[PDB]
């Protein structure tokens, strides 16, 4: 994936 | 003007105006030595602000939750730069503080090949001086976008776009009734901001055989 993103997509 | 489009409307100027610039880059941007190189720096923290805004607003999108996780990243990947641009021409269009913004970007490495079309662009999107509102819709309505590259299910991102055309298109009659071919005059824009998707490529082909440093958010955001 495109972690980073999903990451700040989740918080 | 619906209730239902009322409440939408207001969601979405909830979300837009929770996204604000920095003052340690304001600062920045009016105190930091004017170096090609330190130009550079400045842009590449907004930058890297600009996509950050873009997360938090667009993760706020109405329906945005619901959609497939790999289809999210594709709209936030397929509509960065377009997005970033339309930030960049609010935000531009501050007191001036603009003129010093304008000349860090001028003298940042960049050929005017492509700073150029940027200021063009600036200028037509200030010869509509759209509102708070339509800006936002605007925004939502490029993230949106059921044509980006990797969609799997162009239907569910198509009924999520939909009702923002209806509220914009409507708020276009009630804000300019005089001229009825706003709402077509800023579809057209959105045809001037696709343009840069071009552009920003090419701009970052010229950066990086300079060896300029991005940071991960930037670096993932485009697939750098
Ligand atoms: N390392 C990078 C630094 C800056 C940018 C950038 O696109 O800056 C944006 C701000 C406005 C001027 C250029 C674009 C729009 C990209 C990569």
């Amino acid at each position: 994936e495109n972690l980073l993103l999903r990451y700040l997509l989740d918080k | 003007l619906t209730p239902d489009q009322q409440t939408l409307l207001h969601f979405i100027m909830d979300s837009y105006n929770k996204q604000r610039m920095p003052q340690e880059i304001t600062n920045k941007i009016l105190k930091e030595e004017f170096s090609a190189e330190e130009n550079f720096l400045i842009l590449t923290e907004m930058a890297t602000n600009h996509v950050q805004v873009l997360v938090e607003f667009t993760k706020k999108l109405p329906g945005f939750q619901t959609l497939d996780h790999e289809d999210q990243i594709a709209l936030l990947k397929g509509s960065a730069v377009e997005a970033m641009f339309l930030r960049s021409a609010e935000i531009f269009n501050p007191s001036g503080h603009s003129d010093l913004l304008e000349e860090r970007i001028r003298n940042s490495g960049i050929s005017d090949e492509y700073i150029t079309p940027m200021f063009s662009f600036y200028k037509s999107i200030g010869e509509l001086k759209m509102t708070q509102e339509e800006y936002a819709l605007l925004t939502a309505i490029v993230i949106l976008s059921p044509d980006r590259q990797y969609i799997k299910d162009r239907e569910a991102v198509e009924k999520l776009q939909e009702p923002l055309l209806d509220v914009l298109q409507k708020l276009c009659k009630i804000h300019q009734p005089e001229n009825p071919q706003h709402f077509a005059c800023l579809l057209g824009r959105l045809t001037e901001l696709r343009t840069f998707n071009h552009h920003h490529a090419e701009m970052l082909m010229s950066w990086r055989v300079n060896d300029h440093k991005f940071t991960p958010l930037l670096c993932e955001i485009w697939d750098v």
